[PDB]
RNA sequence: ACCUCGGGAAAAGGAGUGGCUCUGACGGCGCCGGGUCAGAACUGGAACGGACGCGGGGAUCCCGACUGUUUACUAGAAAC
RNA sequence: GUGAAGACCGGGAAGGGGCGCCCGCCCGUCGAACGGGGAGCCGGCGGAGACUCCGGCAGGCGCGGCCCCCGCGGAGACGCCCGCCCCCCGGCGACGCGCACGGGGACCGCGGCGGGCGGCGCCCCGGCCCGCGAACGCCCCGCAGCCCCCGGACGCCUUGCGCGGAGAGGGGGGCCCGGGGGCGGACCGCGCGUCCCCGGCCGCCCCUGAAAAGCCGGGGGGCGCCGGCCGCGCGCCGUACC
């Protein structure tokens, strides 16, 4: 697995590269009370950590409704 | 902090093999273990790597030399005569 | 006083190493060292296109040769030159045309003449 | 009466070399049309030590005269040599230790090694560590150079067969006490099974011809004649004289 | 409290490519790793010096850009042998 | 003693040793680690390597220098 | 080649290769379920099995579709944004032993803290049990070692050494380092040992410690790419248990 660098490159692998599905882990434990949008490209897990929910909104949205959206 | 007084390193074979045996030995593993200096780099670093085989540790340069001595008697006898020889044809 | 302007020399170390150079600059000794804009064949004229260096490099890494190559040169080569993005890629292009004339004449052949390296 | 241990030893099986892990034949380079009209430059790549030689052997490499690659040759090395040194082999290779010239060229009182016993046979004569043939006399009209062998012997050679210049290294290895059997054993193992070695005298009459009795004695004389059988040859093999008596 | 890890090779022998080192899982049990064998990096053809900028990884798997230096005999010689040969080269021709 | 000056030699022989209560040393200081080596009291049927583990030693003579090796299943030797 | 044969012995012989051409002396699809080798980890599941199943997550090696296009930067060590074939020159595979020393990993121990027990005549915050983080992908460091650049010396240093006008110290850099940290996958400290690996040394030898596929550089020649993304495939045999 790897780090997607930054919503930038996580919305242009969403928008035209191959992905499946943005899963949405959510403060899992309270170590941190940011969210966890994780893509699948065929390749790599990539993960973009989110520290404000709202924000993690906004990138949700810029990814394209094609791509499966499952919040956890 | 002289630790024995006749055998040298020598003392590594202790009481066994004869005191003939140890005195030759002496002499042969000194010039063996000994460091001479470089033919090339003028340096006192070359060692033993092998019977015959001796490697300049700064120099970096591995000549052909006698088994327990960088250079033997009979070798510089024969380099002179060389030398003078070559010299007369010239 | 050996290095001077339109001195060839062989590039000893470095990318472009084996490769001939012509002097244009010789930079006034300061605390990096001496240094000295040298522009050189980069490429051969074809297998059977000539392509140029243009940078400043240590005279400790040129060995002086004795032949010269006389050319204007430093009209367009100088220290604010190959320094800047662009400019440079500029003059690279004037030195490759006019090593391309040099090499169309069969002008300057020990310069034009690849150095013979083995092993 | 058991094949003696000399039968068994030449049917090869055990007894046969230690070869593995060896560096290859030491040999001169082949005569060829630049050995023979001028000289080929070689460069001492690298001294190494054999498995069951004691003298060093020196990689020198050649350009290959038939092609565009290099060869390498494996050589005895003649103390001195040196790794980058440019060894010559040919007719007009200068006189330096470690060229390689016809015996006819090299000067008399010469020290050569790896000598050819004959033209072009790659060297046969000295090759053992501190070993040297001296170049003797040349006899113009035969085309004959007398050379005198390391047992002292003299032999007259082709002024066309080449050698080495130089003494070969590694002189000295015998000086050095062995001390321990161990060290005869490594020694032995680099080289053949040869070793450890027991008394015939020792072994039973079944065994060997000096065999065994209640008081252990050969019971003949040691001196056996030339034309002895294989089993029977096994004590002094046609010994002109015996004893230890000073002279010569 | 028994950390016996057993074995992960095919042949229980311990060769130099049968070497392993042990971590802790997700799951709190004690787990044997193959410790591959490092391959050398490249050295000097004259020198035998391990040539820089390569790294010590088999060149199947390096990329050309790694598994390369950027200067003539770039991988073949180091920058000292090759300035060694660039002089002799000039200097034998001017003699 | 002797010696091939390496040994002999753990030669031969003696003395101490537990537990407590302390005191020194020794690094990386404000801090903060160390677990060794000394030294002292006080105690105990006159006890302490309290089990365990763990040379008896000395003077000679013969033989083989030595480390090795051997008759698997009667000889480990001075034999090889 | 030889021997009455059975058979034994073996280079000197018009002994191949994609390919008109061109190139070319001459064996092995024998031999190691311990040597070499392209790449696997975690979690779960069954009455019987797992590096094999299943779920997650990678890596290797091909093949196709599609897009694409053949150098650049630095004073230098080198960096970065990956051409191919022949013929050569190399490298990797690829290597001994030992004392010590240093660095990691696991193991261990001791504290704190959070959860759970047990015993309790007397004491007890003194006992015990548990507290997890893989391969792999990025990023940043990593002693020693080697190298660059300025410059021009009895200085720098190890446990032991060693090193330096054939270039020290000092200053600033490059590279390698079976490693660590961060992030993605997805309890907090602290110490002495042990064990394993590794590093720079040093000692040793009349002892000098395999080879080959496979892979990869460089020079010259000829030519023309590479790459990315997205699909897809990976056969044959062994696999219980002792």
């Amino acid at each position: 697995p790897n780090t997607i660098t930054e919503e930038n490159l996580m919305k242009m692998i969403a928008d035209g590269r191959g992905k499946k599905l943005v899963v949405k882990s959510c403060s899992k434990g309270r170590l941190q009370g940011k969210v966890k949008l994780k893509l699948r490209t065929a390749k790599y897990l990539y993960t973009l950590t989110v520290p404000n929910a709202d924000d993690a909104k906004s990138i949700v949205k810029g990814c394209k409704d094609k791509v499966e959206v499952q919040y956890v | 902090a002289k630790r024995t007084k006749k055998v040298g390193l020598t003392g590594k074979y202790g009481t066994r093999y004869g005191r003939a045996a140890r005195k030759q030995l002496l002499k042969i593993e000194t010039s063996q273990k000994a460091k001479y200096t470089c033919p090339f780099c003028a340096k006192d670093k070359v060692r033993r790597t092998a019977c015959g085989i001796w490697t300049c540790r700064s120099c970096s340069k591995t000549m052909a030399g006698g088994a327990y001595s960088l250079h033997t008697e009979p070798a510089n006898a024969a380099r002179a005569t060389i030398r003078r020889l070559r010299l007369a044809r010239e | 006083p050996i290095i001077k302007p339109g001195l060839v020399c062989i590039v000893l170390q470095g990318r472009h190493a084996g490769k001939k150079a012509v002097i244009v600059e010789a930079l006034p000794h300061n605390e990096r060292g001496s240094y000295a804009i040298v522009a050189g064949i980069a490429a051969l004229p074809r297998r059977i296109r000539v392509r140029s260096f243009v940078k400043c490099m240590n005279v400790n890494h040129l060995m002086p040769t004795s032949c010269r190559l006389e050319n204007n040169y430093k009209d367009f080569i100088s220290t604010q030159t190959v320094a800047d993005v662009t400019k440079r890629r500029e003059i690279i292009e004037t030195v490759n045309k006019d090593f391309q004339r040099r090499i169309l004449e069969h002008r300057d052949t020990w310069f034009f003449t690849k150095l013979p390296i083995d092993a | 009466g058991r094949r003696i241990r000399v039968q068994r030893k030449g049917a090869g099986s055990v007894f046969r070399a230690h070869v593995a892990r060896r560096l290859g034949a030491a040999k001169l380079r082949a005569n060829d049309f630049a050995e023979r009209t001028g000289s080929v430059r070689g460069v001492v790549k690298a001294i190494l030590h054999d498995r069951g030689r004691g003298a060093p052997l020196a990689r020198v490499q050649f350009p290959n005269m038939r092609g565009e690659g290099r060869v390498n040759e494996l050589f005895i090395a003649p103390e001195g040599m040196y790794t980058g040194q440019e060894v010559f082999s040919g007719n007009k290779a200068t006189l330096h230790i470690g060229n390689i010239l016809p015996v006819g060229n090299i000067p008399e009182g010469t020290y050569v090694c790896n000598v050819e016993e004959k033209p072009m046979d790659r060297g046969c004569l000295a090759r053992a560590s501190g070993t040297y043939c001296l170049v003797v006399a040349h006899n113009m009209e035969t085309n004959k150079t007398r050379i005198r062998l390391p047992s002292g012997q003299k032999k007259l050679i082709s002024s066309k067969a080449r050698a080495m210049i130089g003494l070969v290294a590694g002189g000295g290895r015998t000086d050095k006490p062995l001390l321990k059997a161990g060290n005869a054993y490594h020694k032995y193992k680099a080289k053949r099974n040869c070793w450890p070695v027991v008394r015939g005298v020792a072994m039973n009459p079944v065994d060997h011809p000096h065999g065994g009795g209640n008081h252990q004695h050969i019971g003949v004389s040691s001196c056996v004649p030339r034309n002895a059988v294989p089993g029977q040859k096994v004590g002094l093999i046609a010994a002109r004289r015996t004893g230890c008596s000073g002279g010569k | 409290a028994d950390c016996r890890v057993t074995c992960r090779f095919h042949s229980t022998y311990r060769t130099r490519s049968k070497i392993v080192r042990y971590k802790r899982t997700p799951g709190n049990r004690l787990t044997s790793l193959r410790v591959k064998k490092l391959p050398n990096a490249p050295h000097c053809a004259e020198t035998g010096k391990q040539i820089h900028g390569i790294p010590r990884v088999i060149p199947q798997h390096l990329t050309r850009q790694q598994r390369k230096v950027s200067r003539p005999y770039g991988g073949k010689l180091c920058g000292s042998a090759l300035r060694a040969h660039i002089l002799e080269s000039f200097l034998n021709e001017e003699n």
